[PDB]
């Protein structure tokens, strides 16, 4: 049994408590950073994370993205999307397969 | 070319690295085609889940900032970390073409006042929770694979453009170097024989 | 070791004119004759395909520049398979490494044991090399206006075994191998209207 | 010292002359050189090295450059070596013998044996190479009841930067031991560029431990070994494909032979570091692997300097 | 220059039954003694296997040639492992390359130079070889269980530190060498729970 | 055969010298065993291991020690033949010569040679070793009108194991085909281990074929190699890809290789076996396949054998 | 075959300190001088690089180790290059790249057939390899503003140019190759504004 | 013109042969073939493509086989060379020399080496392979104060 994390302001990932998720609100890049780096540590299986929070630490989330454990997924916050997790799926795509099937 | 004792029983090692190496790199080719066919299947079912999710959480999330906004904020927030439920998650291994894929499944182990709106909102989280799941489970997925793809065709770029040229190259070397030495070796036998 | 760079094949190819040269490779998967078709060569290729072409009267010279043609550019398509991929096919690359195949399987391969395989007559050599070539000319003339690859694959498996066992017809039944030519033509129409 | 043209062979023999006095005493070295066929340059760079450290009037000299006859060669070594068995077991002292080129002596060796019409050994080099080169290299060491000692530098250019030439080949059979430069380390900076792996000390396991060195010598030597070459190893799988990839431990150990070659073998031909000093920095590079990984080192050893 | 194809080697080569080949590759690493495990021989094998399995009434003779399978699987293993990735090995042959680089580094490098470990008894000898088999053959069963590789890894990091010790206690304290082999056992038994 | 040192060429051949036979019982035959260069120990082994089984009484034995003088070590396999020559041609016996080491007769060679100051010679052996390994190895085959036959199995050691050196190379000039030993094979237990892949005879059709052997001789031979070789290209599949990527066909092709080996070619020094008891063995691994694998064979041998 | 192995290769690298290593591949590039600029030495350098600092009162080693040190990762960039591609490069990898590219392109090849690029004085070398590096310290720097690899190209195009004419500078005229360092911070600093 | 086996380097030769003219003057150019240890097949394609063509009438052809004996093999470019600097220093012409094959040439000089008991070079060919070969291509170019030139294509 593995554990599940959350990354996110109060109004959009509050909710999450409820399931016993780790629900924690970083806004500095620092403060993100270094949630997921011992969420990782301490065997977290899944981190959700708002877009509007993983746009300002990409560097350690591509760190992860090789890794089996955790897996770090971008969901939107109540303003929306930056769309980001949708592109990042055009990035692998590209890197992997030339042209486009989308 | 590779630096190393032009010797006989180097190239003789050498010759059988070659056609390790040429086995080796269409058996990377079959291992990358087929790793992509499955990999094409797999993000598909990304995009279209991703786009799915990133909806239905953004709703739920403008309706529970909105149900909130009309409750008194305290009330919120003694209401959250009841729990009263723990959720958590068993991830099992699954291979598909020699890559670590993870299998994610949900494990388990409201007050009076919860408002129609409000409750409206809570399980339209509650509703949401299985398709988070498997977007973890489908991207980790994809992710882990596209660095296998990544991986697989640049040691196949390796193995073309640098591995295989310069072990013919240099197996052309030591086996010239040895046929020129045992040319100059019996030329000086000749003049010795005379003697 | 099969090394052609030996002494004694070189001297030899100075003042020959025919080059049959054997690979390995051909060896097993029992391709026999397992001369190489790439490498090999005749000096004499060009004056006896222009005394062909008055001893049958037919393009046959023509038949011959374009049975290697197809063959030169399946090498330049095989190496286009390994580095990327066997997409995208263009329908008439993937086309012209079937008719290539035909080529190598129907043509090239004989049965030195085999009892009419051993020996085949310029009669016979013609009326084989007319059919499979002639297959590639309706199939790519089909293609454009207008069918998808695998519908002809589909619906020349039985023709494409007549081309294939067009080896072993006997030679006083030698009309029979001419009318595998004309079955070809009806049979991709039979689904160009409709498909 | 085992090198190549172009390489810094110079200033390598020049630091170990001007650095090298044991512990547990304070005496002299007096140096003895034997120029064999070596350019002016090559030659005027001892010698301006000498007079600045002041160890010219500590020395004797025997010149033979490249315009000098190549015959002479023969007998400038035996000169040399004969001067310094002398002076050490005479008049006993501490003698440093220097040779360069060595290789500049087997050519002119084979001029002899080639002129003499002699049957010819490996490579047109006579049979008596290795004999020949023994009565050379084999004059050095220590004899009971006497003070004196003459230890002996030789230095040769490999040639082809092959080491399997009749010349290294049949001098690592002789010595005890060598320190092999190699261009690939030159290029990237490191100074001096030695490769440790195919080098070599055969007398390094009695010099050394307790008494003679620190206690923790051998298993620190024989772990950094283990740990470069897996090192070496790894980033050799880094260059063909990502980092992330291979196992963090690889990783480690890649970023571990990036910290060897600059910090620990990179310290400059103007360094002087004491045995105190060396040991502890290794224990440094040690530090970023695991316990688990140390296994060419005791417990023991492992609670008492490890960080 | 280490070539074996010279005649002083070859010649030898045709009078002797055992060869001790060494290779440079090996004593870079400082890998001692510096043995080619693949290239090298030995014509007295047989008997000697059958002889020291006599007096220690212990299946010695297929527990040295398990171990020699073990490593000439290797070489064939690490062919595709310089090749592919390490991690995109199958489970029951990743068991196979970390139970041989026991054999190599906890079995076959020996320092000449260590007073424990300058010999090694015939009983040292069997105690060590059967921890380092034993481990492979109790990982085998619980992989063969539906256990992951990596979760036996993790769970027996400490069982296999102290085999990498097992070369340098005291030959009075060989009841600490079969002290780990039945830890092993213990261990991989609630892994697999 | 080809074998190198450490490989267990000389139980294999002193296997073969007990288990030789003609299966017509109306046919002497015999066994010219040749030593050459050959150390006391696996001489005597060799020695003793003819007496325990009494393969003595049906053989001729020639033993020459390296120790001894090397002008002996080259008369010693022509020693050997002439006797070979005429317990067959002038007796009307079936002679099987074998020849070991071979190796170790070209060393003398090359000793003689020098000594008449004669000059080397592709990688040190003389310039005249194609005809004299000729001169010994065409003494053999079956003459018109004449009952008995040699037949000769030289087996040589490859130096530093590679086919392209002077000894195996000029041989399979002179000879039809060759047996390989490999030290993966030995390494991994088998016995003996014989490479089947690269080894080949080429005059096997003529010793087989009813009335020779049984009928389904060739097509057992012709599965078994091909199955075999795919066999053991899925078994580098999938430790590319893993089992999961193998199709359910490849996987019983490379549970096939793993079983080809240990029980068809590990037979073990001391196992004999007849031709049937091969043949009706190749049956047992061919059943391993699916039948719409079988559809090659013909489906009248299919039917009476299994 | 150009194969330095050759004895007499070997023999005169022993007693020489400058090797010119003549590459067949950069001839049949049309790269001239065809000087391997990665296996070329010349053991001067260092006592030259302190003559040259002294003759010109400038920093002239550092210029010639940070041009070396750039060549030198290119070499390492453009292995990576033929195994995952060139836009798998971040910025400044990518930068590196194309500042090499002028120091071979502009500076390294020297036409011997053309009347003004086949001399250039000590002087001409040094506005030169000044302005080539300038270019590259005011590219880095403009990164770090923000500004991307791509922008930095397409407005730095007519520069570039001026760049890869100044070996056609006459020597009379060696101020219009200073006067482009000038140019090349007031096209960069604009280009991260727009 | 470095070709290799198989390839169209005959074709080349007798193209260029029937081609080479110059913008000069109408009758002040000469083509000297020499033919240097090739088969008789491919001598009499150049004999005839020349009688053909009606180049034959203003050039000079030396032809050489290779069953010829090998120092005759050697001495045919010479005797080329000679006579294009004949017609070219004495007559003021301007001369094109085609020569092939150079490498059966090199064959010739390395069996007449072997024969004289000489130590070979580089992968069995005589040392003085480039100043043999020299004394060959180095008898072309212009000369002051004479008209015509003599032009070297060796195949």
């Amino acid at each position: 049994t593995y554990k599940i994390g959350v990354v996110g302001d109060k109004d959009s990932v509050s909710p999450f408590r409820l399931f016993g998720f780790d629900v924690q609100h970083g806004t500095t890049k620092t403060e993100i950073r270094k949630t997921i780096d011992e969420m990782a540590k301490n065997e977290y299986g899944v981190i959700y994370i708002t877009e509007q929070c993983a746009n300002l630490v990409p560097e350690t989330i591509e760190r992860y993205k090789g890794q089996l454990t955790p897996a770090i997924i971008l969901i939107p916050s109540h303003q929306g999307t930056l769309g980001i997790g949708l592109e990042e799926i055009q990035n692998s795509v590209e890197k992997a397969v030339g042209q486009n099937i989308l | 070319r590779l630096n190393v004792n032009p010797t006989r029983m180097e190239l003789t090692r050498l010759k059988k690295q070659l056609t390790t190496a040429t086995r080796g790199h269409k058996l990377l080719k079959d291992k990358q085609d087929e790793l992509m066919r499955q990999f094409i299947l797999l993000i598909r079912k990304n995009n279209e889940l991703r786009q799915a999710i990133e909806k239905e959480t953004q709703t739920a999330m403008k309706d529970f900032v909105l149900a909130k906004s009309t409750v008194e904020e305290a009330f919120i927030d003694e209401l959250l970390a009841l729990p009263a439920e723990n959720v958590s998650i068993s991830v099992v291994e699954k291979n598909i073409m020699s890559v670590k894929v993870p299998l994610m499944n949900f494990q388990y182990d409201g007050y009076l006042h919860s408002n129609a709106e409000l409750d409206r909102s809570i399980d339209g989280f509650t509703q949401l929770l299985p398709k988070l799941l498997k977007l973890a489970e489908v991207e980790k997925t994809c992710q882990l694979m596209a660095e296998e793809i990544e991986k697989t065709r640049r040691r196949v770029n390796a193995l073309e453009y640098m591995t295989i040229p310069q072990l013919e190259e240099t197996i052309y070397y030591i086996k010239m170097k040895l046929e020129e030495n045992e040319r100059a070796e019996v030329t000086r036998l000749i003049k010795v024989k005379n003697m | 070791g099969g090394d052609i760079s030996e002494p004694v094949t070189q001297n030899t190819l100075r003042v020959v004119k025919v080059f049959w040269g054997l690979d390995s490779s051909l060896a097993q998967k029992r391709h026999f004759p397992s001369i190489n078709w790439i490498q090999s060569y005749s000096l004499y290729s060009t004056e006896v395909g222009r005394y062909m072409d008055q001893i049958l009267q037919q393009d046959w010279s023509d038949m011959v520049t374009e049975g290697m043609r197809i063959l030169q550019e399946e090498e330049q398509l095989n190496e286009i398979v390994r580095l990327v991929g066997i997409d995208s096919l263009s329908d008439n690359d993937r086309l012209t490494l079937e008719v290539a195949k035909s080529i190598r399987e129907d043509y090239l391969q004989q049965n030195a044991f085999d009892d009419v395989d051993t020996f085949t007559s310029r009669e016979k050599q013609f009326n084989m090399l007319k059919v499979i070539l002639t297959f590639g000319k309706e199939a790519r003339k089909a293609l454009s206006l207008g069918a998808y690859f695998n519908e002809i694959m589909e619906g020349t498996v039985a023709v494409r075994e007549r081309i294939s066992r067009s080896k072993y017809i006997p030679e006083e039944e030698l009309a029979k191998i001419s009318s595998i030519n004309e079955e070809i033509k009806e049979t991709i129409q039979l689904i160009v209207s409709e498909g | 010292v085992f090198s190549g043209s172009g390489l810094p062979h110079k200033e390598l023999a020049a630091q170990i002359a001007r650095q090298a006095t044991v512990l547990d005493s304070s005496d002299d070295f007096a140096v003895v050189f034997a120029a064999i066929g070596i350019t002016f340059e090559e030659a005027e760079f001892f010698m301006e090295d000498f007079r600045q450290t002041g160890a010219i009037d500590r020395s004797v000299m025997f010149m033979n450059l490249a315009n000098d006859p190549a015959i002479e060669r023969i007998a400038t070594p035996r000169m040399a070596l004969t001067a310094a068995e002398y002076l050490a077991y005479e008049k006993g002292m501490h003698v440093l013998v220097i040779m360069t080129d060595m290789t500049n002596y087997a050519e002119a060796l084979r001029e002899i044996s080639a002129a003499r019409r002699e049957v010819p050994g490996r490579r047109g080099y006579p049979g008596y190479l290795y004999t020949n080169l023994a009565t050379l290299f084999e004059r050095a060491g220590r004899i009971r009841g006497l003070k004196g000692s003459v230890t002996q530098i030789p230095i040769l250019t490999m040639p082809e930067d092959d080491k399997t030439h009749p010349i290294p080949d049949l001098t690592g059979y002789i010595t005890e031991g060598q320190i092999i430069l190699t261009r690939e380390l030159y290029k990237s900076g490191i100074q001096p560029p030695i490769d440790v792996l195919p080098s070599l000390s055969r007398l390094k396991d009695k010099g050394t431990g307790a008494g003679k060195t620190r206690e923790d010598h051998a298993a620190t030597m024989n772990q950094l070994f283990a740990a470069y070459a897996q090192g070496k190893q790894a980033k050799e799988l880094a260059v063909v494909l990502g980092e992330s990839a291979l196992s963090d431990i690889d990783k480690i150990y890649a970023k571990f032979a990036e910290r060897f070659e600059n910090e620990y073998v990179n310290q400059g031909f103007y360094t002087n570091r004491t045995i105190t000093e060396t040991l502890d920095l290794g224990w440094e590079l040690l530090a970023m692997l695991p316990r688990t990984e140390l296994k060419r080192i005791k417990d023991d050893l492992l609670d008492k300097y490890l960080p």
